[PDB]
């Protein structure tokens, strides 16, 4: 693939769009739903149930789905520190790196 | 007769958890899904402490996002550095406020402390082999680091420690309770020159111990020896939460009040307890040392992880 | 057994022989509270923009922070295949818009290697985190 630094005329240009639009013969105009596998009611459940063999001794560890490695998770900025995090695999097992940085 | 049986039943044992130990490694102990926090060595340190209370974790890898490499394991000893620099130039407080995690060997170099070669393992090592180089921690840390497949950079995979070795062969080896030989009898605890101090000592003395001695503790006792207490290295944390420039003279008993509500407790025991006992509450609870008292409640000893582990891989 | 947890190391215990004792700061001196607020974690960020719109703040994000991209088909309009600098040197990422609301859009940003089972994502989440407050500045 060829790369350079010119920002996509589709994003610059109303007219490419435009043309999108009138030579119609339907879902490329239109970004994909979000998967479910990246709502963030799995992704907080995944941590609680984390929490849960950890605190209440209660359960079993969750692996979590393939789909979401390597994906950033963020949460809020708090105390002018941002924490982001991804979930890698090391051999068969799972890690959630979790990065502290402070911010401006 | 009855002697005899003990011994090699305590021998079965002990064989059993050392091949056990060079038969598993250490990528073995970590769990199937876990968590790693990291902390960007510009993050400055009193926000790195909130992190640590924050996340119920006493250390954490740094990383250092100009070179893009680890740049060690932050723990108490970091913290016990700062309270000393402190108290030693209590007019650099705006310094030690503004303090970032790079700036710590700086403090290291006022202090003249030593620059601590901190070990590291490969996770597909034996077990057994981690076990060796966690008797030679002080912190009782040792981070996991592995190759990046792509990079060839040297990365962190996670933090082994004592207790989760003693814990996962606990967990693993239910032949613990055949290990009758009481702890007297078996020549692993420590007696000689006992470091401790009384209620009234201020805990700037006391910290001076926990560096001076090479201790992660010291017991509190009476006049008469009563054991009453402990400071542990892991109540600094608390410490410089509470104000470090309020406790300049504090007593160790008074700065003790800072101890959250769910301290857990400090352990004793005594020389005819046994190390299937041990083991039992190492599988239970965090224990960190078990103080060995005599039969009226008068500090006789110290049987901390590493002399477990010792034991384990070593023998009398 | 005769393994035991010493009374008087239980902070009630020993805050009350202290009290009893006499010394203030029995009174002054309070446990330390910390408050481990349950956080809310998320993928990526959400935007309550509209789809052009932030594709648009996104590339000029990305063109300022020195980063080059490939060039989008029809059929992958809202997905971008960039390269940035920082042995290989230049670090992969895929960014993908989806929809979750009429109004609200979320931001997905992936690693996807290096360009000349065991690795570390924290050069990857270094500069999303540059991303991210390059993207909060503009806004
Ligand atoms: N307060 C203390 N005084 C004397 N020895 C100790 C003390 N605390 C621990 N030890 C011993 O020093 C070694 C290392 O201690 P630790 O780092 O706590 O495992 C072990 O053999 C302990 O038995």
């Amino acid at each position: 693939m060829e790369y350079t630094t010119d920002i996509p005329a589709v994003f610059t240009d109303p007219s490419v769009m435009e043309r999108y639009y009138y030579t119609l013969d339907t879902s490329w105009l239109t970004p994909p739903q979000l998967p479910p596998q990246l709502e963030n009611v799995i992704l907080n459940k995944y941590y609680a149930t984390q929490d849960q063999f950890n605190e209440n001794n209660s359960g079993a560890l969750p692996i979590p789905n393939h789909v979401v490695l390597n994906h950033l998770v963020t949460s809020s900025i708090k105390h002018n520190t941002l924490c982001v995090a991804s979930i890698v695999r090391y051999k068969q097992k799972y890690v959630t790196q979790i990065l502290y940085t402070p911010i401006e | 007769d009855s002697q005899e049986k003990v011994s090699i039943e305590q021998q079965l044992a002990v064989e059993s958890i050392r091949k056990f130990l060079n038969s598993k490694t250490s990528y073995d102990v970590l769990p199937v899904s876990y968590r790693l926090i990291v902390l960007d060595t510009s993050l400055l340190v009193k926000k790195s402490l909130n992190v640590l209370l924050q996340n119920s974790i006493v250390s954490a890898p740094l990383w250092d996002s100009k070179t893009s490499r680890f740049a060690g394991l932050l723990t108490t000893t970091d913290f016990i550095n700062v309270i000393q620099y402190y108290f030693s130039n209590p007019d650099k407080f705006e310094l030690v406020d503004k303090l970032q995690l790079d700036g710590l060997k700086d403090i290291e170099r006022a202090l003249g402390v030593d620059q601590l070669d901190t070990a590291s393992i490969h996770p597909s090592r034996p077990l057994f082999e981690a076990c060796l180089k966690m008797l030679e921690s002080r912190s009782g840390r040792i981070p996991l680091i592995d190759q990046d497949e792509e990079t060839h950079r040297e990365i962190v995979v996670s933090v082994l420690t004592q207790y989760r070795i003693l814990k996962f062969v606990a967990l693993n080896c239910r032949e613990t309770h055949f290990l009758k030989i009481p702890i007297g009898d078996l020549n692993i605890i420590t007696q000689d020159n006992m470091k401790s101090c009384q209620m009234t000592t201020p805990v700037i003395d006391v910290i001076q111990m926990l560096t001076q001695g090479r201790v992660s503790s010291v017991p509190i006792i009476d006049e008469n020896g009563y054991l009453i207490n402990v400071y542990e290295a892991y109540d600094v944390l608390g410490l410089i939460k509470g104000g470090i420039y309020n406790d300049l003279s504090l007593s160790v008993g008074e700065a003790l009040m800072r101890r959250s509500d769910d301290f857990e407790g400090v352990y004793t025991c005594t020389k005819n307890d046994k190390l299937s006992t041990i083991m039992d509450n190492i599988r239970k609870a965090r224990v960190h040392r078990f103080f060995v008292v005599d039969d009226v409640g008068r500090l006789v000893g110290v049987l901390t992880l590493s002399d477990i582990l010792k034991y384990i891989l070593l023998g009398s | 057994s005769t393994v035991s947890i010493l009374p008087t190391s239980l902070p009630q215990i020993h805050r009350a022989n202290m009290l009893a004792q006499g010394s203030p700061a029995a009174s002054k001196i309070s446990p330390l509270v910390t408050k481990k607020s349950k956080t809310r974690w998320h993928f990526g960020i959400r935007s309550r923009s509209y789809p052009l719109d932030v594709m648009g703040e996104i590339y000029i994000a990305l063109k300022n922070l020195g980063a080059e991209w490939a060039k989008p088909s029809e059929e992958d309009l809202w997905t971008i295949k960039l390269r940035w600098k920082y042995i290989p040197d230049l670090m992969k990422m895929v960014i993908q818009l989806f929809q979750i609301e009429t109004n609200n859009y979320l931001v997905d940003f992936k690693f996807d290697g290096w360009e000349s089972s065991t690795f570390s994502a924290y050069p990857f989440l270094h500069l999303t985190t540059k991303l991210i407050m390059e993207l909060a500045v503009n806004s």
